[PDB]
């Protein structure tokens, strides 16, 4: 199903959960002539409260999204969360399919560093 | 809410087609090292529109099509500046540039702005 590389940030001046969606790569094709038009849907559970999702990248199995999303969440509410990070195929009439998605709970996240990370995509 | 950020750009002038600029901007009031970065820009008779962006950690750079190759993003997270050096300028690359905190999104917080001027004169 591909995969994404992602950077998780805690801004704690401000109390913000930064999100970096750098790119995703090998992804497989949901068009016609072998080839995709990703984007990626970003939000937390549980509550859902707010949604992200990257520009469209058309034709390609390899898009850059080089984007970054905040959200507002107090410190001692970050550990309840799961980030999830959702590829979707953009279709101009018909539903778009999900490609695969990576889901991280932040109750595993500690913070202690900060790195650009390659996660294989899941169902 | 950005209410502490602080985004100084320099580095504008005027260009003749074909020379070269580097702009700058210095971040305060926000931890700069954790934010992607953007230069924007809005050119006479045009909304705002993205230039280029770099993540937080300067490895990833991406370009608005009609500057890729000639433009170049950087910073440097030990001094809290962002950097766009531009070479081969076009008339059409005239306009107040901004630096910008994030990824592009058309309210994103923004500097004063530099003119650049790219003129036969
Ligand atoms: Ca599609």
């Amino acid at each position: 199903l591909g995969k994404l590389q992602y950077s998780l940030d805690y801004d704690f001046q401000n109390n913000q959960l930064l999100v970096g969606i750098i790119q995703a790569a090998e992804l497989p094709a949901l068009d016609m002539g072998g080839t995709s038009d990703p984007y990626v849907k970003v939000f937390l559970l549980p509550d859902k409260k707010k949604k992200f999702e990257t520009k469209v990248h058309r034709k390609t199995l390899n898009p850059v999204f080089n984007e970054q999303f905040t959200f507002k969440v107090p410190y001692s509410e970050l550990g309840g969360k799961t980030l999830v990070m959702a590829v979707y195929d953009f279709d101009r009439f018909s539903k778009h399919d999900i490609i695969g998605e990576f889901k991280v709970p932040m109750n595993t996240v500690d913070f202690g560093h900060v790195t650009e990370e390659w996660r294989d995509l899941q169902s | 809410s950005d209410s502490e950020v602080q985004l100084e750009e320099s580095g504008g002038g005027l260009v003749r087609p074909g020379g070269s600029l580097r702009l700058s901007c210095a971040a305060s009031g926000f931890p700069f090292s954790k934010y992607f970065m953007s230069w924007v820009r809005q050119a006479p008779g045009k909304g705002l529109e993205w230039v280029s962006t770099i993540s937080a950690s300067g490895n990833y750079e991406t370009y608005t099509e009609s500057v890729k190759g000639r433009f170049t993003i950087a910073r440097d997270n030990a001094k809290n500046t962002l950097y766009l050096q531009m070479n081969s300028l076009k008339p059409e690359d005239t306009a107040v540039y901004y630096c910008a905190k994030g990824s592009w999104a058309r309210d994103m917080t923004r500097g004063q702005g530099t003119q650049v001027t790219v003129s036969s004169e």
